[PDB]
């Protein structure tokens, strides 16, 4: 799976905790990151799904080998085949 | 330490003028009734006044001349005048 920087909501939350280790996740870190981008719906969220999307959230960013992100660059912009080349590979 | 200017000034009397400054505080909610949610903290909200010839806002804390009714030396125009006792209380 390759996550685009730059783009959107969950693409974003996606992208920054990427090289993160996989301990140093807090379930206050993730709320505090949900709710600056989520800032429309910020306020309709719950603990439960808080808690939710930070074990989602743990176990994919836990799996490294299948995540890719595109970084945005954004010098070149150039393409997204050379994201995904390297994501097969 | 030193100030630069010797005697009483516009002050009651000297060394220190007792005096007692109340705040009241609140929280600040959404349209919803939620708590409204900065970055990371909350928002708060207090009650404050403006003098006609003041062009400012300030607290309504009084001089603690009277014993009890220093808020209300700040506040018996300001609050109410039974009630104000009860409030006191
Ligand atoms: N900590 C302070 N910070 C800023 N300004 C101050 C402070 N303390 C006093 N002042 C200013 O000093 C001036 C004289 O002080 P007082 O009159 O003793 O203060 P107070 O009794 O709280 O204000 C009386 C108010 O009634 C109006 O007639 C007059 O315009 C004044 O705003 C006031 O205009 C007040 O704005």
């Amino acid at each position: 799976c390759v996550v685009v920087e730059g783009s959107g909501r969950v693409a974003d939350v996606i992208a920054q905790v990427a090289n993160l280790p996989v301990s140093d996740i807090t379930i206050s870190l993730i709320q505090q990151k949900l709710s600056v981008f989520f800032q429309e719906m910020f306020e309709t969220f719950t603990e439960s799904r808080i808690v939710e999307w930070t074990k989602k959230i743990q176990d994919i960013v836990r799996r490294r080998q299948l995540l890719t992100v595109f970084r945005e660059g954004k010098d070149g912009q150039q393409d997204v085949d050379v994201a995904i080349l390297q994501a097969l590979l | 330490g030193r100030t630069g200017l010797r005697g009483r000034g516009s002050l009651s009397c000297f060394g220190p003028n007792h005096t007692l400054y109340p705040m009241v505080t609140r929280w600040r909610r959404n349209e919803d009734g939620a708590i409204c949610r900065k970055s990371i903290k909350k928002m708060l909200e207090v009650l404050v006044v403006k003098l006609p010839l003041s062009e400012h806002w300030a607290l309504p804390g009084g001089s603690r001349e009277p014993g009890e009714m220093l808020p209300r030396k700040l506040k018996r125009i300001l609050r109410q005048e039974h009630w104000p006792s009860f409030e006191n209380l």
